[PDB]
């Protein structure tokens, strides 16, 4: 989508697996904020927004 | 031949969705209970 019309997906009632992502190479930037990418695939959310 | 599902009008904000295998003189006999515990 365009950026003023930004995508918005709700993520629920799965599980993520954050390491496949982190372990990419085709990824440029991974910055993460308020939350370590180490402890991401142990802890839980209600819900993402993508 | 079930033709006629008149049930809503609408369905704006989704939250879950889940899609089961069918739980089903009168024949059959079901029993539920449900219950709203911690959500
Ligand atoms: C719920 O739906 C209405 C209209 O469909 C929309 O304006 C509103 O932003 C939605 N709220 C959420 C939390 O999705």
């Amino acid at each position: 989508a365009s950026v003023y019309a930004w995508n918005r997906k709700r993520i629920s009632n799965c599980v993520a697996d954050y390491s496949v992502l982190y372990n990419s190479a085709s990824f440029s930037t991974f910055k993460c904020y308020g939350v370590s990418p180490t402890k991401l695939n142990d802890l839980c959310f209600t819900n993402v927004y993508a | 031949m079930e033709s006629e599902f008149r049930v809503y009008s609408s369905a704006n904000n989704c939250t879950f969705e889940y899609v089961s295998q069918p739980f089903l003189n009168f024949k059959n006999l079901r029993e539920f209970v449900f219950k709203n515990i911690d959500g």
